[PDB]
């Protein structure tokens, strides 16, 4: 007995491990198509195209079990098959809660659930920040607050200046005393670094920049999202224990297919659904790196880019009807099961060869055979 | 449900493809900044407009998408309109150039 709940997990990670891309619902031939549009930029048609159509077709071919899906597909592809378009619009506009340190709203909230007839589908967003990397020495004569580089420090010798990414000039503070103070003190090099034990004066004139800087992080946003993935925590049979599973993908690391067929999954629930939002908690709550990375890599990597700067966690939550998502399911499985097919790898063989068909076709077309 | 699924996907496929194409075709534009001009005026342009310059700087794929998206792409199902592609095009054009100036 597992209830209904629980086969939603089932039917997904099933599907997944078994069809991959196919699940996005895109025809082969339509993903073949597109390939071939992409592809016909780099085909230099003064030379020979059997050549490099076949060649292109070919890069396709070894590329296709190759880690090129993003985190964002796979965690719209998961809210779309749980809720249906109408619930999943809805939910892509509701706004994220931040984590608590110790996650005590997240915590909080699940805790006011019944286990046995509640479905949450709870999606995470993991933000990094992106401070300048480089100071620059220039002098006021050179020093256009339009016409320099932007996400950069810009040492003045009557100002220190911090032009972020978007244009706005930041005074950073330092009087006219201070700047003439460190000016004297950093040598002829254009551009200096703000990351890398002091010993001479130059690397102590850039150590109190980049503390001038920090004590002033807050008037300043420069967090961009970084990592997407989502949690599914089903219904339990009466006094069964409650069990979450992540679902993520990673660009250049894995799919949501190969996540599942490492059940990494399986691994990450079996440390418990409170222990997993603690270790959470201290990813956005930590300083030192190697604790960071060592939570990072565990959670978000795959099962067999040093994060420096701080990352930050937020979430929002809503419930599952499981009748639909498995409706929601079949009519994907529907479309699956149109492609023949003996069995799943079967039915994926193809869509490859029914998608390559459709790449080799439309880059013909384009080149005039 | 798996029609607007599969609408859904496609679409973002195309977004995609269309962010790769026009973000190479970008590494290329001189000192002048003639590509990314191209690129703002298209984010801006007329929906019903079914001409573009006769020299157009905008790559093959994007002015072959928006005059005939049928024709572009004929394994596209037909509950994608014309309308909707040039709609895409304009929004990935216009999120594309912003990012590439860096101000998103
Ligand atoms: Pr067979
Ligand atoms: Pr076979
Ligand atoms: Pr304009
Ligand atoms: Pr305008």
């Amino acid at each position: 007995l597992e209830s209904p709940g629980f086969m939603v997990h089932k039917k997904l990670k099933s599907m997944s491990q078994s069809y991959g891309v196919m699940m996005t619902g895109v025809p082969a031939e339509v993903l073949g198509q597109m390939q071939a549009e992409r592809s016909i930029p780099s085909i230099n048609k003064t030379g020979n195209l059997k050549q490099q159509i076949a060649k292109e077709v070919s890069k396709v071919c070894h590329m296709m079990t190759e880690p090129t899906q993003s985190c964002g597909q796979a965690s719209n592809d998961v809210c779309e098959l749980l809720l249906g378009k109408i619930e999943a619009e809805k939910f892509h506009f509701t706004k994220y809660e931040a984590l608590s340190a110790d996650g005590d709203n997240l915590k909080n909230v699940l805790e006011n659930t019944a286990p046995s007839s509640t479905n949450l589908l709870i999606r995470f967003e993991i933000d990094r920040e992106d401070p300048p990397i480089v100071l620059v020495k220039t002098k006021n004569e050179n020093f256009n607050p339009e016409t320099a580089v932007k996400n950069k420090i810009y040492l003045l010798e009557n100002k220190l200046y911090f032009i972020d990414k978007m244009g706005n000039l930041f005074n950073l503070g330092p009087g006219k005393k201070k700047c003439t103070q460190l000016f004297n003190a950093i040598g002829d090099s254009a551009e200096y670094s703000l990351c890398d034990e002091p010993e001479k004066p130059e690397d102590f004139a850039i150590s109190e920049i980049v503390d001038i800087f920090n004590e002033q992080k807050e008037r300043f946003d420069f967090w961009i999202g970084s990592h997407s993935f989502t949690i599914y925590i089903p219904q339990t049979l009466g006094e069964s224990p409650r069990q979450f599973y992540p679902y993520q993908a990673y660009f250049g690391s894995h799919t949501l297919q190969d996540w599942f067929v490492s059940d990494k999954d399986e691994y990450l629930s079996r440390i418990g659904i409170d222990k997993y939002i603690e270790k959470l908690a201290v990813l956005g709550k930590t300083t030192n790196t190697k604790e960071r990375s060592d939570i990072y890599a565990e959670f978000f990597s795959k099962r067999g880019n040093e994060k420096r700067q701080p990352l930050r966690v937020k979430f929002k939550i809503t419930e599952i009807n499981p009748e639909l998502a498995l409706k929601n399911l079949q009519e994907t499985q529907e479309f699956i099961d149109t492609h023949p097919g003996e069995n799943p790898s079967d039915k994926v063989e193809n869509y490859r060869n029914r998608a390559k068909l459709a790449m080799t076709e439309h880059l013909e077309s384009l080149l005039d055979i | 449900f798996f029609k607007d699924y599969q609408k859904k996907n496609v679409m973002r496929l195309l977004q995609d493809s269309l962010e790769k194409i026009i973000n190479e075709w970008l590494k290329t534009d001189d000192e002048s900044h003639t590509k990314l001009k191209s690129l703002q005026e298209l984010s801006e342009m007329d929906i019903n407009a079914t001409s573009f310059a006769e020299h157009s700087p905008l790559p093959d794929f994007v002015t072959r998408l928006w005059l005939d998206p049928h024709k572009a792409l004929d394994a596209m199902d037909k509950n994608i309109s014309k309308n909707e592609i040039r709609k895409l095009i304009k929004e990935t054009a216009r999120e594309i150039e912003l990012v590439f100036t860096h101000q998103k």
